C-alpha cells in the first residue's frame, strides 16, 4: 500500500512539472476563483478578430492553432510519460509506439479539465471559446469538437482532481494492446502496477464514490471511440478542404493510425 | 526520421 501511494505522488509531481495547466488551475479561471487574467471571451466573429492577439477562412485558421497547441501537448505527454517508473527502461520503438498510439487519448482527457457545457479555455488560459461558437463553423468544422465537449461534460461529472488524473492517465499509456509493440509482457507488467495505484488513489481520494474505478477503465474504451471518431473526421479533411496540411509531428502520429 | 524518439531521448 505504501508503495502505491508513494508511486501515485511521484505521479502528480511530475505531472505538475510536465503540464503548466493543471486542472485544479483550470477550473480557477472557468469558475473566475482566481486574481489575475480574466480570459479573453472568443463567442463570434467579430469577438475572434478582436481577440486574434491571443495567440485563410476562419474555420481553417482555428483548425491550425489546434494543431500547435496539440503539437505543445504531445511534447508535454511525452516529457510526463517518461518520468513513468520503467518507461525509459522499455524498448525505444515500444515508446514510440506507446506515445503514438496514446497521445490522442491523453489530449482528449486533459482537454476535459479546460472544458465546461459552454466553452473551452484556450491559450493557456489566455481565452476561452464558446461552444456555441465552435459548432457554427461550416461543416465538416462545426463537428470536430462538439463530440469532445459531450465526453468532457460526463467525464467532469466524475470529479476527478490532478492527483486522480495523474495515474489514469499513465495507466492509458501503458496500454500493451497497442499494434506492433515487441514486447507486451513488460508494459502490461508496469501498467498492472498503476492500476492498482489508481484503484487505492481512487477507494482514499473518493471514499464515497461508488465504482469510480469501474467507471474510469469504461471511459478508457469510451476514449478509444472518440479518437477513432476523430481520425474519421480528419479523414474527411484530407479528402477535400484544399490548402491544409499537418504539423510534421501529427503527421508521424497520424501515420497509418 | 521519428520525432517521437528524439523527443524521447531528451
Ligand atoms: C490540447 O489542447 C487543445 C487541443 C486541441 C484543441 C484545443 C482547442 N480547440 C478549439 C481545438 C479545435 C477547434 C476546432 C477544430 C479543431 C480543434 C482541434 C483541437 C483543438 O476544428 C473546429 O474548431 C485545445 O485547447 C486548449
Amino acid at each position: 500500500s505504501a508503495d502505491l501511494r508513494a508511486l501515485a505522488k511521484h505521479l502528480y509531481d511530475s505531472y505538475i512539472k510536465s503540464f503548466p495547466l493543471t486542472k485544479a488551475k483550470a477550473r480557477a479561471i472557468l469558475t473566475g476563483k482566481t486574481t489575475d487574467k480574466s480570459p479573453f471571451v472568443i463567442y463570434d466573429m467579430n469577438s475572434l478578430m478582436m481577440g486574434e492577439d491571443k495567440i485563410k477562412e476562419v474555420a481553417i485558421r482555428i483548425f491550425q492553432g489546434c494543431q500547435f497547441r496539440s503539437v505543445e501537448a504531445v511534447q508535454e505527454i511525452t516529457e510526463y510519460a517518461k518520468s513513468i517508473p520503467g518507461f525509459v527502461n522499455l524498448d525505444l520503438n515500444d515508446q514510440v509506439t506507446l506515445l503514438k498510439y496514446g497521445v490522442h487519448e491523453i489530449i482528449y482527457t486533459m482537454l476535459a479539465s479546460l472544458m465546461n457545457k459552454d466553452g473551452v479555455l484556450i491559450s493557456e488560459g489566455q481565452g476561452f471559446m464558446t461552444r456555441e461558437f465552435l459548432k457554427s463553423l461550416r461543416k465538416p468544422f462545426g463537428d470536430f469538437m462538439e463530440p469532445k465537449f459531450e465526453f468532457a461534460v460526463k467525464f467532469n461529472a466524475l470529479e476527478l482532481d490532478d492527483s486522480d488524473l495523474a495515474i489514469f492517465i499513465a495507466v492509458i499509456i501503458l496500454s500493451g494492446d497497442r499494434p506492433g509493440l515487441l514486447n507486451v509482457k513488460p508494459i502490461e507488467d508496469i501498467q498492472d502496477n498503476l492500476l492498482q495505484a489508481l484503484e487505492l488513489q481512487l477507494k482514499l481520494n473518493h471514499p464515497e464514490s461508488s465504482q469510480l474505478f469501474a467507471k474510469l477503465l469504461q471511459k478508457m474504451t469510451d476514449l478509444r471511440q472518440i479518437v477513432t471518431e476523430h481520425v474519421q473526421l480528419l479523414q474527411v479533411i484530407k479528402k477535400t478542404e484544399t490548402d491544409m496540411s499537418l504539423h510534421p509531428l501529427l503527421q508521424e502520429i497520424y501515420k497509418d493510425l | 526520421k521519428s520525432l517521437l524518439q528524439q523527443l524521447l531521448t531528451e
